[PDB]
């Protein structure tokens, strides 16, 4: 519940984001997609296909206007599982969020590529042995999950000194606060490789951190490299 | 052919409001009723044929509001429009919550998930969870522990400390000004879950 409002906001970050371009903006992520003309405006950007709109005001208009939304998907051979219009029009949170979920995985987590692949992977593998390849040669660093390895932030500030030398002093890394190590990280991230702040430090810096929350950062972090 | 000054128009029930006004001076033989959502257009409106001064107008949408004006038609043909009134209609029960979707944690905690009534009837001000032993024959074994949710915001909850592969009877129920409603009710056994 409070666990699950860390996705929450980090997914909400995500979309708008993408939406800017459609200058609208989400100021909570169950109530405003219900009605299904932001959503529409996420695919008709992340993808610059222009798609249609209905724009009644009746339940079966953002119910005719999302299921626009879910068949673009539909045919874009995505699976969606356990999701319906009757879900999302009156905001189901949960499959919602699952399905903005989706939306990342495709559109997001696709074309990941990395050296002495195995074509059986998944996206997920794919990345994680990603991001054990660049922090390979650092000193007392491993990145096994996507949940409890990036508490400190080690491996945020390695994957940025790996790329670009020139702005992360590595041994400071090392005895400094995970916050510190976090925040600076992130600054990093934005102010020179152009990465949006979608994870603030204190969100972070807990036992089990939101392993789908870090999934999508570090995706964003892979745009950029 | 004079226009009708001093209508009022009030709620006569959850789906019916009533529209009444001082008759003109003239020649109307019957009169013609406009009347709209508040939000909708002027030439898109419901119209209908009155001989009376009142009418009980039909098939309106709770908790919405309405516009209305009133003319005259006779020997002549139809005058002024009236002054513009403006009425919305009473509260009414919520329907059936949306659909009980689960989040399996453990084979006894799970993450209960649904939606806010598909037509709200008013706005939504609380909302009740109840849960329970049950049979095979959706015939519970015990009493049910009715959670009062807080605030109408959240529709997520957590639910711990439960009997493993036993099934469960979840029902949840939606209240706004006019009170309670319909429930949307589901049986889940925690083992045969994912």
């Amino acid at each position: 519940d409070e666990r699950d409002r860390v996705q929450k906001k980090t997914f909400t970050k995500w979309v708008n984001k993408h939406l800017i371009k459609a200058q609208r903006h989400i100021s909570d992520l169950y109530e405003d997609l219900r009605d299904g003309h932001n959503l529409i405006s996420l695919l008709e950007v992340l993808s610059g296909d222009s798609l249609p709109r209905e724009k009644g005001r009746m339940r079966f208009h953002k119910l005719q206007n999302v299921q626009i939304a879910l068949d673009y998907l539909r045919h874009r051979q995505v699976k969606l599982v356990n999701i319906r219009n009757d879900d999302i029009a009156d905001g189901n949170p949960k499959l919602t969020l699952g399905l903005i979920w989706t939306i990342i995985l495709h559109f997001q987590i696709s074309d990941i590529q990395v050296s002495g692949q195995s074509e059986d992977m998944t996206a997920k593998e794919k990345l994680l042995l990603w991001s054990q390849r660049m922090v390979e040669g650092y000193q007392g660093l491993r990145c096994d999950n996507f949940t409890s390895s990036w508490r400190d932030g080690r491996l945020f500030n390695a994957i940025i000194h790996r790329h670009k030398p020139l702005l992360i002093d590595m041994n400071k890394v090392y005895r400094q606060t995970n916050l510190e190590n976090l925040d600076q990280a992130f600054s990093v991230a934005e102010r020179d490789l152009g990465v949006t702040r979608l994870l603030d430090p204190e969100d972070v810096d807990v036992p089990q951190p939101d392993e789908k929350s870090i999934i999508t950062y570090v995706s964003s972090l892979y745009d950029a490299m | 052919l004079g226009a009708p000054q001093n209508p009022n128009a009030k709620a006569a029930g959850s789906r019916k409001i009533h529209f009444n006004w001082l008759p003109p001076s003239g020649k109307p033989m019957g009169y013609r009723v406009k009347y709209w959502i508040q939000g909708d257009s002027e030439s898109e409106a419901h119209l209908l044929d009155s001989k009376v001064p009142s009418v009980e107008l039909t098939n309106l949408y709770p908790y919405c509001d309405y516009e209305m004006k009133v003319c005259a038609y006779g020997a002549q043909g139809e005058g002024p429009y009236s002054s513009l009134v403006s009425c919305r209609t009473h509260q009414e029960v919520p329907s059936e919550p949306g659909r009980l979707a689960f989040n399996v944690v453990s084979s006894t905690v799970t993450q209960l998930s649904w939606a806010e009534p598909a037509e709200t009837n008013g706005e939504i001000t609380a909302y009740e969870v109840c849960y329970g032993l049950v049979n095979d024959d959706n015939r519970p074994i015990g009493p049910m522990k009715k959670v009062l949710v807080d605030n109408p915001k959240n529709r997520m909850l957590l639910i711990e400390n439960l009997r493993e592969s036993q099934p469960y009877r979840y029902t949840v129920k939606a209240r706004n000004g006019a009170g309670w409603g319909p429930e949307r009710e589901a049986i889940i056994n925690l083992a045969t879950q994912p």
